[PDB]
């Protein structure tokens, strides 16, 4: 285990890679990842010729999170303030053989309602399955995004936020046993 | 080492008469503490015997202006601008060590400046605006009227931390933790 | 290294008498940021004494020549060569904590340079064009008339930084932000 | 590096006459300790001529506030505001080298500061308080009166160590370990 | 480190006063970068008050050796020998900040050197050939007749850059990129 | 580094005048070498001029203290503190090379203090208990009656290493080594 | 780092007074480059107010002795002692800028040194084997009769590189390289 | 680094004035070199004006103790006590470069030291055994019969290092390698 690239991307060519987490690392390990954004091919430590040749090789930096960490920073007072902090980090050989630099921006409220009215509606369909029916509201909806995102981490626990604060209480209808022929439950939780 | 030790647990040491200087690095330190945290408390040891006025008001408005509760901790000795640092801290959050020293005295040049009497004019008009913004300034973190602190700096006024606290320099006297 | 993050963060700290040292670390520095991102704000904090006008204008000339605004803040002096570098900023960006300082006066031989009449006559007339040109790049940054920046650098103008608003030396008092 | 091994060792070496920066430094490193186990003693080495009292008072109560029991070994003086620090370890733990000096005497002014007799009079009442500040705190690890240590520190009381345990100031005489 | 980006970027920093120490920095620094590209143009930044003759000289003959252009930019001052080192630049290429200041005058003695007379018929030999060596130099760098320099810098002869180009000092007044 | 590799074979190198600063050096390098390996000998090189009564007698009782034997070298030097270090190695250990110096004399006051002469009495009584303690300790050591070294470090006692060895000040003249 | 640069080119750099300190630092690196390449040329680049004539021939007999040959580049002054390092270069490699100066005098005593008269016998004596040895190594290099340098030297001999050429100091006055 | 690559070699260059510190760090290197190979010759240069007999006799006893032979080689001065230890050197390897100065005076108080006259006739007769010694040691290294050195070190005696062969200082002038 470790040189598991074999069983992965000669396996398949056609793959996506992705490094979560490429600031954390050392420098001497992507200095060996210099051959694949040239070539595309690498050499194993066992001695193989893993082709990433036609894999979209995907890295990631939270180089960003100044503005994050609060709407202060170091002065006495966003999308090119973590460019330069990867030039900062990194070395300039490594970061023009690569395609496109994506920024990501704080996401706006509207924004996060959606991929809140995305979610709520993959549990939905195990609902109906058992003929049970969330009854959607939008003012629940505003609190999901209220609680379940933060400016350093925010839209990644989203989810566990629908699982603590909608199917936590959902249970305790089976708890005071509801069944029947079908329910139609409608929960919101107070105002913040 | 102790004092990166220190400030990687946000606690900004003064501990050396306050000049430019001394007054450059607080500053540059108060602004890091408020970028890496703005919500939790920087911590400011002062063990200072104090001096200038205008590094004073640099270190008193940064700590004013930083986002994040600044602890205001007197070791052993506040005097003069380190006194007035001592109250800048956050309400609640002035601590002095129980034989710590606040010595709060109204502001006086160190030697004779020189000049034409109209120049002289200024930099007394300059002093007694720096005693006028020496007293506002300590009666908006003691209480005080501002005239009590004018009657009460007239002099170098030595507080005891039982008695800056009754004074309102500081809000806390330390108690020991020796677990003995 | 907290002098390290602040330039890291595109601040050049001024701190010390303004001298030929001092001019020469921040044109280093003012090109430098230039360079490295010539559209992001440069901020220039401030707490000299002042001093020279060779080194004001070494200082002067370089924030004027890079292609990025300097954000110039005032932390508890601004004195002398150090207040027309206060006023120096780009409009709008010129700041100053609330208890700064602001202390314009016209151009001083440090101690008595001897000559003859003819060296005299000369030297004169230099600090003459060092009055003129301190009174119009005072005139530029702060919207006067550069006979009133006469009369009012005539002896040591201290400012207060909200009568440095009104004078035109900066453009925003800062406002504190702790929680509170 | 020897002074790291003692640190690592939990062991602060006070070594140099007692100022701001020596005070400075012991506080910073009372409270590391303090932090990388409260519960283990930490051993305090005093070499020291002495000196300054609101840097003894620094010192004592950083080592009187943490959580871990302060071992004093006096090596070979502790002199001034250094037996005072002496006293300070906690009982059973303060030691001394059986050649180690200890020199209790009252506070002092280095040198004349001058003034006018209002000001001599806080001047005076300072270091009345502080002479019945050091007189209150060697009576609290001495076991004596208060009194007694007024009229034994009226001049310099030098104690050998074997008469700083009978006095109070040290609890063991170190018996020597050399294998022979 | 922004005088390495300076030095990585082929600008060579002068800034404080040319003594042989400044004189000695300036020529490591004038040929490692003839060795790093002899075709890409040295950028010199020039604040210094001047001074040195042979410190002048050294600077003068390394700047004039180089393949490398060299591009002289008057910051805040070019004094006595700074000016020199100003004109040394390649023609077109010599600029000047709006508001530096170029002063050329006559080499002089700091201070008085003893000796018989014979031994001051020497040293003053040889300050009259520094004269006209800095008047032979400053003639082929400017375009004038070096009877006209020896007229111009029998006093100080402070140039503002807008007439240190009408002298022939420098070539180009840099204009901004800011317009404030 | 040849200081590292003396201490890393547990060789502490005295080397300059005894003050507190190379007292506070040498008993941190006395219990390291103490900790690294108790049973195996250190070595102490002695070339100091001496000085300090407080500062020899911590290095003095830190010696002493430690498991290891010490191993005194006399160098070229050993005067006053250093030739009573030198007497406190451990017995049979004691060595100087063939032309040190071994200089012997009561202790002394380094320039006058002044005081009341009650005050006097006490710092006559102390440099009389310094005489008796330089004697009673250098005469366990070389095993003479503490009355001889009295009648015989009334002056300079200067001691070839020969005759510090008959002396008792020493053990061993070092022979010499070289293959030849 | 530009010094290093110069060193691992094989450029040992004067620059500084001649004294014992400057002749360590160059023997010490006209050793190391005589070890890493004994058959690749040295170059020593001077620019030297001159002084001490043991250090003098502490630089010339290494100069000498390495063998490298020396290649003196004289930059903006090789005065005295400086001057005969320059013409100790290896003949065909003794270089000048062209406004360089080679300052040629006899040796002087800097102050006075006072004694018995048989004592100054021996001092003027030395001074005199000093002018005999800086006038028979001078005509070693520079192919005059020594009775003709004592002639020169007898006051402060400036030479200009173009004449020192006809003098014999140096071989090749340097011609510029600017590309244009 | 040069100094390292002597050492390294096996090369101490002991350079500067022969105080304490200097004898401390060539006893250091004396030592080591000793350990690393005590069959391999350490070669000493000498370039030092001399001073101190203790610390003459530090460095001297050490390079006498050691297995290694010690080439002492002269560069350009070994004066008092550097001559010493220019002839403390092995038999054979005894170098001198050709214009190496070599300067045999006795010993001498450098300051008048004061006291009673029974403390003078110890200070005297301590310069006297220093002298014997000087001479005494000066006879082993130079084959005299040590009343003749007496004689010849009546004076400042400067030797060139050909007639410092025939003194028996060195052994072998140094004849030049440039392969010219
Ligand atoms: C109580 C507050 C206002 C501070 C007090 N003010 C002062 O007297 C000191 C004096 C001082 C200290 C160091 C160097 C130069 C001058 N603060 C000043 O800078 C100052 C200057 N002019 C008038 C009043 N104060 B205290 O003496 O430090
Ligand atoms: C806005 C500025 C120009 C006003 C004040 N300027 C001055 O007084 C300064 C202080 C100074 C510094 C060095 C040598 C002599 C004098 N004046 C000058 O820079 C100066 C320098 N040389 C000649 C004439 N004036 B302040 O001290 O900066
Ligand atoms: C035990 C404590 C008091 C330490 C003692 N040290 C002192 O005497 C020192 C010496 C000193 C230093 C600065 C200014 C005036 C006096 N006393 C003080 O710390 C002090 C400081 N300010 C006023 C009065 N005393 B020690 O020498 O007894
Ligand atoms: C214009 C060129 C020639 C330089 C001028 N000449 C000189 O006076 C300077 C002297 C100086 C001046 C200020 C500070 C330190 C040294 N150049 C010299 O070294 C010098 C030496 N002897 C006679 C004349 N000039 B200027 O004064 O620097
Ligand atoms: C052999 C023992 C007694 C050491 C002797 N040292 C002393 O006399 C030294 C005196 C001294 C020496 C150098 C610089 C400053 C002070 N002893 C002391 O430290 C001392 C301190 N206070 C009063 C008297 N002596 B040595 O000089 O004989
Ligand atoms: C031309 C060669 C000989 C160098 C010249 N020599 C000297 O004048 C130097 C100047 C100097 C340096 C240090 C102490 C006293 C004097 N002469 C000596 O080195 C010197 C040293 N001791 C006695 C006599 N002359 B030059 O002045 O540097
Ligand atoms: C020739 C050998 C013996 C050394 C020569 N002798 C001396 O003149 C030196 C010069 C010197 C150094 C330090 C302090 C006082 C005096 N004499 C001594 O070493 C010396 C040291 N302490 C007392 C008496 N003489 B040399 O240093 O001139």
């Amino acid at each position: 285990e470790g040189g598991q690239l074999t069983e992965k991307v000669r396996r398949k060519p056609f793959s996506v890679v992705l490094f979560d987490a490429i600031e954390k690392a050392h420098q001497e390990i992507y200095n060996s990842l210099l051959q694949v954004l040239e070539d595309g091919r690498l050499t194993d430590g066992q001695g193989r010729t893993v082709d990433f040749k036609n894999t979209v090789l995907i890295f990631t930096s939270n180089l960003g999170t100044s503005d994050i960490s609060k709407p202060v920073g170091l002065g006495f007072s966003m999308k090119q303030k973590v460019n330069d902090e990867l030039k900062k980090h990194f070395r300039p050989e490594f970061l023009n053989r690569i395609d496109d630099i994506i920024v990501f921006h704080q996401l706006t409220r509207e924004e996060i309602i959606r991929m809140v009215d995305l979610m709520i509606s993959r549990v939905a369909g195990q609902l109906k399955s058992k003929d049970m029916a969330l009854v959607l509201t939008d003012a629940a909806k505003a609190l999901l995004a209220k609680r379940g995102f933060d400016p350093v981490l925010g839209a990644r626990p989203l989810r566990r936020t629908i699982q603590r604060e909608i199917e936590d209480q959902l249970s305790e209808k089976i708890l005071f046993e509801e069944v029947g022929p079908g329910q139609v439950v409608t929960v919101d939780v107070d105002n913040w | 080492n102790p004092y990166n030790k220190l400030f990687e647990e946000r606690i900004i040491f003064l501990g050396v008469q306050v000049d430019d200087a001394s007054a450059n690095d607080i500053m540059a330190q108060l602004l890091v503490l408020e970028s890496l945290d703005p919500d939790r408390d920087i911590t400011m040891y002062i063990n200072s015997p104090g001096g200038g006025f205008t590094s004073l008001m640099a270190i008193y408005d940064t700590m004013q202006y930083v986002r994040a509760d600044i602890q205001t901790v007197c070791l052993g000795q506040a005097a003069s601008a380190a006194a007035v640092l001592l109250a800048a801290g956050t309400p609640g959050k002035r601590m002095a060590l129980p034989n710590a020293r606040v010595l709060i005295h109204q502001p006086s040049l160190s030697g004779v400046i020189q000049g034409q009497f109209s120049d002289l004019e200024i930099q007394a008009a300059e002093i007694e605006r720096m005693r006028t913004l020496m007293e506002t300034t300590l009666a908006r973190h003691t209480g005080k009227d501002a005239g009590v602190i004018r009657k009460d700096t007239d002099r170098d006024k030595i507080l005891t931390a039982e008695e800056a606290k009754d004074y309102g320099i500081i809000d806390t006297v330390l108690e020991y933790r020796k677990l003995s």
